């Protein structure tokens, strides 16, 4: 009977935990935890939530191979 | 072997005043090249070794040539001594015995007689990749001959000191390509393969909350690594091939060893039990999966088991694992029409250890070996004997890993 607007994010559980860490560091990110592979996230952050993801997967991967 | 005469042609070119490094596989006959050079020079030859088994092998090569008992071929060790004679000599010494500092067991004078009387003329250093260290610089600083030779199999290290050997002993003269040698002699085809196993959520968040070497205790103890490990073990046992499991960590080797119910060899282990496990691996067909640590790999390499599994690993020591892997690969030679050697690297996604194992695979690319990635071989879903496949066993294993973190 209620309807709220958000951003449905579908990803693997590891990326879900990473997004929960983004919400744990910056706040005002994740609105709800739907299941193991979905999340309700503030739309105005999605691009950021994406870009930061790249950053946190750029700090994790390393691999300069030089 | 043709490449051995290709190396001896350089000695046949100039003759006098020469020094360099010759790269030959462990399965090749570099000791035969040392014997031939000793026959060409005919002088007091000293062979620097780090283990007594290599001394016994060099003595066996001396027996393959001629003479060892008469007062000419000497033996230097911490147990006994043997006299020598000029104009011709063959002796093997230990790095730790010649180095030392002030500890003495009334034997450093016996070495300072071989170094004081000036009975030399040919230098042979086994495994030159270990030379980058102060003790070896002291050994070179306490010796001086007319011709020097460096027998080694590898030289990949990240200490940025391998280039110094170009002036400490001499620049590398001949580097044999292991692929062309594989065409000359089937030294087991190298199939490099990384197994990408999924990572659970709890071990992922706990893995991120951990750091340093403690997070390795959360990277190895992943349930999917146990499931894929059992799948590879049962698969190789179904193919009728023996399995060798490597692990840089002793605790993980004991965990997988006790959970798989197979013999294990690690540090502080009695030598009689090690020899018993070796004989059971050589003769008993019921033991086709052994768990070997660095002690079981550096001391002895067996020509059996075409299945090599890698689980535990340490940061930076990827080149050493590539050298040991190369030793197990070169140790398997018998000229077979098939002869497919399989190296598996059990790695989990989003972990800090796979990104160094990729550097190890880069070392495996520099050698010309073939590398391919493997996400998952279909067949593990049909194995009901897999452990830690149920959420109950995954939670219990999680509690065990948490207790292990509380102990460390």
């Amino acid at each position: 009977a209620r309807a709220r607007k958000g951003a449905l994010v579908q990803c693997d559980p590891s990326i879900k935990a990473l997004i929960l860490q983004i919400d744990a560091k910056m706040s005002d990110i994740v609105l709800e935890e739907l299941d193991d592979t979905h999340l309700l996230v503030n739309p105005s952050k999605v691009e950021f939530v994406k870009h930061e993801l790249n950053r946190l997967l750029s700090k994790n991967i390393y691999n300069p191979m030089d | 072997r043709p490449y051995q005469e290709k190396s001896l042609s350089k000695m046949f070119g100039n003759g006098r005043a020469r020094s360099g490094i010759i790269v030959l596989p462990c399965g090749a006959g570099k000791t035969l090249v040392g014997i031939t050079a000793a026959c060409t020079i005919k002088k007091s030859v000293i062979v620097l070794c780090t283990s007594s088994v290599s001394v016994m092998q060099w003595r066996q090569q001396f027996l393959x040539x001629x003479x060892x008992x008469x007062x000419x071929x000497x033996x230097x060790x911490x147990x006994x001594x043997x006299x020598x004679x000029x104009x011709x000599x063959l002796v093997v010494s230990t790095y730790s015995m010649v180095a030392n500092x002030x500890x003495x067991x009334x034997x450093x004078x016996x070495x300072x007689x071989x170094x004081x009387x000036x009975x030399w003329g040919f230098i042979i250093l086994d495994e030159v990749h270990v030379v980058p260290a102060a003790m070896f610089r002291r050994v070179v600083s306490t010796i001086a001959a007319h011709a020097k030779l460096g027998l080694t199999a590898t030289l990949v290290r990240e200490d940025d000191k391998i280039g110094d050997l170009n002036f400490l002993i001499g620049p590398k003269l001949y580097e044999a390509n292991w692929m062309e040698l594989s065409q000359k002699g089937h030294i087991a085809n190298v199939q490099c393969a990384e197994v990408w196993c999924p990572m659970t959520a709890e071990f992922y968040q706990e893995y991120l909350r951990e750091t340093a070497r403690k997070r390795m205790l959360l990277y190895i103890m992943n349930p999917t690594k146990f499931q894929a490990c059992q799948f590879l073990i049962q698969y190789h046992e179904r193919r009728g091939d023996k399995i060798i499991v490597f692990s840089d960590n002793v605790y993980a080797l004991q965990e997988y060893a006790l959970k798989m119910g197979k013999p294990f060899i690690y540090g502080s282990t009695p030598q009689q039990e090690r020899m018993n496990i070796l004989q059971n691996f050589q003769y008993n067909d019921q033991i086709n999966t052994i768990f070997l640590s660095k002690v079981g790999d550096t001391s002895i390499d067996l020509p059996e088991a075409t299945c090599l599994i890698q689980i535990s690993s340490h940061y930076g020591s990827r080149r050493q694992e590539a050298q040991r892997l190369g030793r197990i690969l070169r140790a398997k030679r018998r000229n077979d029409e098939g002869f497919n050697a399989f190296f598996y690297s059990l790695v989990s996604k989003d972990t800090q250890e796979m990104y160094y194992s990729t550097k190890r695979q880069a070392f495996l690319v520099d050698q010309g070996y073939a590398f391919k990635v493997i996400t998952h071989l279909h067949g593990m879903e049909n194995i009901p004997n897999l452990a830690y496949a149920s959420p109950r066993e995954r939670r219990e294993l999680l509690q065990e890993v948490l207790l292990k973190n509380e102990e460390a």
